[PDB]
RNA sequence: ACAGGUUUGGUCCUGGCCUUUCUAUUAAUUCUUAAUAAAAUUACACAUGCAAGUAUCCGCGCCCCGGUGAGAAUGCCCU
RNA sequence: CACGGGAAACAGCAGUGAUAAAAAUUAAGCCAUGAACGAAAGUUUGACUAAGUUAUAUUAAUUAGAGUUGGUAAAUCUCG
């Protein structure tokens, strides 16, 4: 690729990009399925992030992580 | 390598031959090269049927959530692969170009039913 | 290897199969031993044959050696807490300062074992890759998959110069 | 609805646990809640907490 | 050769037991070299069209053996009796082709049960079988499935109102398409 | 070289002359047959009751070649290639 | 509370039916040799390494679940209508994670038809073997479970090495599993072969198999022809365990039958061939009693 | 890192002040920055051309 | 290394040198067709073309990929 | 090092001088992956995909030529 510093073409000079053909119909049925898909995964994104943060107290302050805290600490004594 | 910025992101490394390609699903970050280095490879998707007419797709779920989990982006064919499998909802655009060439197979059969007239 | 007393313990092999494995708690480990006498025998022999395989297991922990500087030979082991262990050797055999120690602070051969396990468990057996990390490389190799073409050639449809001939009449 | 293959997971996965309510898993759209692409973004710095 | 259809025949036939007696068919057979030690793999093939080259090898020499999976009193002789596994080709001292061709044959051989080799004692894959849990064993399918319904609205192409059409088609105005109407439900053929 | 050889040929002490000196059971065990254990050769005469002293660590002189094999030190060259048949 | 494979009755009486060979249960094996190692033993420390060996060879023993034939898989967790003409071939989605059990894992196919169904057994264990290797095991079916090969293997006696491979291949609770353990013991049966399975961790299931299908009659004859009647005595007494009302039970239980009148109960009331039982049976005890 | 004989580069410091001074001093008014040429759409500042849906 | 050649009129010892194996470049002589892989004299100088844009304006990107091994005993492993 | 100063930069893809025993296309596409930007259809990308070139190496067959013949070390006859 190029580099900040690079400059540009000279053909590539005059020249913006051109949008594509809008068909309305599907179009808009389309902008309602991704906001519907995105608002869905979104749901699914923060359900896993939950699941992180169960998962990672349990591992760390949970049930078996003090019983082996103490009893480690017991055998040792 | 040190980084200005980027993201987590989960994609498709292209392992592979000439004309016979194969997919590594991989948990990258987003700035390091295409097959390149990883933090953790999630799946592996083979795009050409085998003997039994089968694409095999394997992904490993419970670390895909986990990533997902701490903000991973997935990639466009990433998401369609997880919308297939039925984990994640269809991708919209899968549904559109299945119209689309829904719509291609209506003009070509009114396109051949006027040809042969 | 030919030079020395007891050559079998500069061997790999003989490092490798001493059992001791310190807890996490241990940093310096002190013997303090005699040169002479009958009783100091067996920490003699501790020092000739264990403290090597010992420091093979325990790679982090430091060992130090004091030659007749106490009239009575012993062991102290240094914890993170700032706890000193204080073993008494002295008519003690070799292989009971071992056992002795081992028992005191060892690890149980349940907590090593879970260990390796999760050791184990870090090389995942569907993966894909360098021959160091992975079992296969190409999925080219799995049985009922499409074969590498540098092995067995495609038929001419699979094949992009086939298809772009095509496209392009 | 849950997306059918997770759907199925959680079903299979209170199966496991000694859990019979045949209770249909429902997924909570509440916080997933997002504006419109038109909605201006503020320029002001984020305060770190 | 007149054998063909049945090589094993030769095996048992009394020239070959003349010429080769109890003793393997490559026993007598040495290979020439430029030192004390052999090149690392044996010459590629020992017959090119017409032309057989100078010494020929055990096998090829002798072109009433033939190399299938069939004969195994043939195929024992380039395996170990007692560690099972096949000979390299400088061991023997068959040509590169003809080693290749013996693997394969081997192979092909071992997998008809025609000749013995090492079936180790295996445990189950699994520890306990149980068909119980739900991913072998049929879920309580969804209300969405039971009715035929889209598993989300939004599958399902539904269309627009009226005032959203006209509001784009003022928006992207110059730049538009043709209005597409409802999808056909199924896809027909050529 | 023959020499030398014939002699240390000459030398060999069998299974049953150890059986017969150390009055024990000389015990063969394959690795192939597992745990197995081929008694080759039993001690004529009267058989010890007296196990062998058991040495934690045994005293035997050891040749540097023999260890750095075990240890796959040799990386030579010449060691691995292929050879005609014996 | 049917009578199962793995009960403790069932369990005692099929390991003592099988017995301990040492020499056949550890045999030279055709993998690479390394030089043997020898050691100098008591009387008493070559008792022991015996024992020892002889528990090897218990472990060793351990026998081969038999289950009967798992039920075919037929969910569907979706259909798609959109994705009908939009693919050629099936995807196949397998979960891999460490932890999850194998009968546990999901395995999922979209079709091209477009309903995301769960994977039948067969698709299920091959993407099993693909994603999880374990040794013995081919993708695809090897070629030997074919009929013809199976009989050549049966020519040469290799019957053990049939069902060893059975074994790593398929799996217990399969069609293939069974069908191949069943037309071996059909086999071994037909030939006479019993003694092959003897010190074998695969004599149980012959042994099951047979009681389960009602021929005792060749078993019987070989095992008392082998001069061994504690054995013979042992599969009726699990005959009667396994068929508990039946003629030849109810008058074991009537006549207070003792082990080698329990045989000739056995071989009086069902046994298919009494004939050569009785005259089996008449010969043992004539010829042992004369001799010993 | 450290590395015992470890050069003190002086000018990265230097490059680094001057630069920031030079971007706070000559830091341009937005009236020049935003300014637009509207017969060819082209920021005098920038070079930038803008996009045919905002023309 | 499973070793071999070579000191002397000759033997033994000590001790180099070389041979036999494998790979890569180049060169010479020869060369039919495919497939795959790999493509390498140069941190010397570089004609020409192209390699970074997207987007309703702001913005977000623009040695990230790709290149090279010049430099530095630089560093690996680990906090 | 880069404020400054020499000075006007291919160690991006192709290319070219010079130099060296050392010699790939001044080529086609974004269809697939990846990356950037976009709410999105999507656009861009000498990354890359598919091709071009070359006995450098494997493999397959259609393809025969090279070296060697005192010893080590396989193999020789007659002339000069
Ligand atoms: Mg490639
Ligand atoms: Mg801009
Ligand atoms: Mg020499
Ligand atoms: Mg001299
Ligand atoms: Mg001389
Ligand atoms: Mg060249
Ligand atoms: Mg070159
Ligand atoms: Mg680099
Ligand atoms: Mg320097
Ligand atoms: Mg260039
Ligand atoms: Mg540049
Ligand atoms: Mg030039
Ligand atoms: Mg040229
Ligand atoms: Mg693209
Ligand atoms: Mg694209
Ligand atoms: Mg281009
Ligand atoms: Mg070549
Ligand atoms: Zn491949
Ligand atoms: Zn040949």
């Amino acid at each position: 690729r190029k580099t900040r510093h690079d400059p540009p073409a000279k053909s590539k000079a005059g020249r913006v990009a051109t949008p594509p053909a809008v068909d309305p119909t599907e179009f808009f049925v389309l902008t309602e399925r991704y906001r519907q898909y995105r608002q869905t995964v979104r749901a699914l994104r923060l359900e896993f992030m939950s699941e992180v943060r169960k998962k990672l107290h349990e591992a760390r302050a949970g049930v078996q992580a003090e019983r082996k805290a103490q009893e480690d600490a017991a055998e040792h004594r | 390598r040190a980084y200005r910025g980027g993201h987590l992101t989960i994609r498709l490394a292209l392992g592979g031959c000439t004309n016979r390609p194969f997919y590594r699903i991989v948990a990258a970050h987003s700035k390091c090269p295409r097959d390149g280095r990883f933090v953790e490879q999630l799946g592996s998707y083979d795009p050409l049927p085998n003997s039994h007419g089968e694409k095999l797709v394997a992904l490993n779920f419970d670390r895909i959530r986990h990533w997902i989990g701490c903000g991973a982006h997935l990639s466009k064919p990433v998401e369609k692969l997880l919308g297939l499998s039925g984990f994640y909802p269809l991708h919209p655009m899968m549904i559109t170009n299945a119209e689309r060439l829904r719509r291609k197979r209506a003009r070509e059969v009114l396109l051949a039913s006027q040809k042969t007239d | 290897p030919m030079k020395g007393r007891f050559p079998i313990r500069r061997t790999l092999q003989y490092l490798g199969q001493g059992d001791v494995v310190f807890k996490d708690s241990v940093k310096v480990m002190t013997v303090n031993y005699n040169t002479h006498g009958e009783l100091g025998e067996g920490a003699r022999k501790f020092v000739f044959f264990n403290i090597p395989q010992i420091q093979y297991k325990n790679p982090w922990v430091q060992i130090t050696m004091f030659k007749n500087m106490t009239p009575s030979p012993f062991l102290r082991f240094y914890l993170d807490s700032g706890e000193q262990v204080l073993v008494d050797v002295e008519s003690k055999s070799n292989k009971e300062i071992v056992e002795h120690i081992r028992k005191i602070l060892g690890k149980n051969e349940e907590t090593l074992e879970k260990e390796e396990q999760e050791k184990k468990q870090l090389s995942h057996p569907a993966h894909f890759g360098p021959r160091k990390y992975c079992l296969r490389e190409c999925m080219c190799e799995v049985e009922g998959q499409v074969p590498c073409p540098g092995l067995v050639p495609l038929p001419k449809e699979m094949t992009g110069k086939y298809k772009a001939a095509l496209k392009a009449t | 609805p849950y997306p059918p293959l997770l759907r199925a997971m959680i079903l299979a996965q209170r199966q496991k646990y000694g859990d019979t309510s045949t209770e249909e898993p429902m997924l909570n759209l509440e916080r997933a809640r997002i504006d419109p692409w038109d909605y201006p973004a503020k320029l002001e710095a984020k305060t770190k907490t | 050769s007149p054998y063909k259809d049945e090589p094993w025949k030769y095996l048992d036939s009394e020239e070959y037991q003349n010429r080769y007696g109890s003793r393997p068919v490559w026993a007598d057979y040495r290979r020439n070299h430029k030192g004390g030690i052999p090149p690392q793999r044996t010459r590629k093939m020992c017959i090119r069209g017409n032309k057989v080259a100078g010494n020929p090898c055990p096998i090829c020499r002798d072109q009433k053996l033939h190399v299938d999976f069939r004969n195994v009193k043939l195929l024992e002789q380039f395996v170990c009796a007692h560690t099972g596994i096949i000979f390299h080709a400088p061991y023997t001292g068959v040509c590169m082709k003809q080693h290749k061709k013996l693997t394969q044959a081997i192979q092909k051989a071992r997998d008809h049960g025609l000749l013995r080799y090492h079936i180790p004692q295996v445990e189950p894959r699994d520890l306990d079988f149980s068909t119980t849990h739900g991913a072998v064993s049929s879920t309580p399918p969804a209300p969405t499935l039971v009715s035929g319904d889209p598993w989300y609205p939004w599958y399902s192409w539904k269309q627009p109102p009226e005032r959203e059409l006209s509001r784009l088609r003022r928006l992207y105005q110059g730049r538009l398409r043709e209005e597409s109407g409802p999808p056909p439900e199924l896809m027909p053929e050529v | 070289l023959t020499r030398g050889l014939f002699l240390g040929l000459s030398r060999q002490e069998t299974h049953q002359q150890l059986a017969d000196k150390k009055s024990l059971h000389v015990v063969e065990f394959r690795e192939e047959c597992g745990p197995l254990p081929i008694v080759v050769a039993s001690p004529q005469g009267a058989l010890r009751k007296d196990p062998e002293p058991e040495d934690e660590v045994p005293d035997i002189t050891l040749d540097w070649e023999d260890v750095k094999a075990a240890q796959g030190m040799k990386r030579s060259v010449w060691s691995g290639l292929k050879r005609a048949a014996t | 509370r049917k009578p199962t494979f793995m009960d403790e009755e069932v369990q005692n009486i099929l390991i003592k039916m099988t017995g301990l060979d040492l020499q056949k249960i550890f045999k030279p094996a055709l993998q690479e040799l390394k030089p043997p190692t020898y050691k100098l033993m008591t009387q008493a420390q070559l008792e022991e390494a015996t024992k020892q060996a002889v528990e090897a060879a218990k472990v060793r023993l351990k026998m081969p679940p038999v289950l009967e034939e798992r039920a075919p898989i037929n969910d569907v967790l979706a259909e798609d209508k959109i994705l009908e003409g939009t693919e050629t071939a099936k995807y196949v989605f397998t979960d891999i994670s460490y932890s999850i059990p194998h009968r546990e894992r999901f395995i999922v196919v979209r079709e091209p038809s477009g309903t995301l169904r769960k994977a039948s057994w067969e698709e299920r264990d091959r993407m099993i073997q693909v994603y999880f290797p374990r040794e013995g095991r081919r993708i695809l079916t090897p070629v030997i479970f074919k009929e013809e090969n199976l009989q050549t293997m049966y020519s040469q006696d290799q019957h053990v090495d049939v069902l060893n491979l059975c074994v790593a291949q398929f799996e217990p609770d399969s069609a293939e599993y069974i069908k191949i353990h069943h037309h071996t013991y059909e086999d071994i049966d037909k030939c006479g072969k019993y003694d092959l399975l003897r010190s074998t961790r695969h004599f149980g299931g012959m042994a099951w198999y047979f009681v389960n299908k009602k021929k005792i009659d060749g078993l019987l004859i070989d095992q008392i022809q082998r001069d061994l009647v504690s054995d013979a005595t042992s599969l009726v007494h699990l005959y009667h365990i396994l068929h508990p009302d039946g003629q030849s039970a109810q008058e074991a239980k009537k006549q207070g039958a003792e082990g080698l009148h329990l045989i000739k109960v056995f071989a009086k009331t069902e046994a298919q061939k009494g004939a050569y039982i009785e005259l089996t049976l008449q010969a043992y005890q004539e010829a042992f009693i004369t001799h010993s | 890192m450290a590395r015992k004989k470890v050069r003190p580069r002086l000018i990265a410091e230097l490059a680094r002040r001057v630069r920031a001074l030079r971007e706070q001093r000559e830091r341009p008014r937005d009236s020049q920055r935003y300014a637009l040429d509207y017969e060819t759409m082209m920021r005098p500042h920038s070079g930038n051309r803008l996009p045919m849906r905002a023309w």
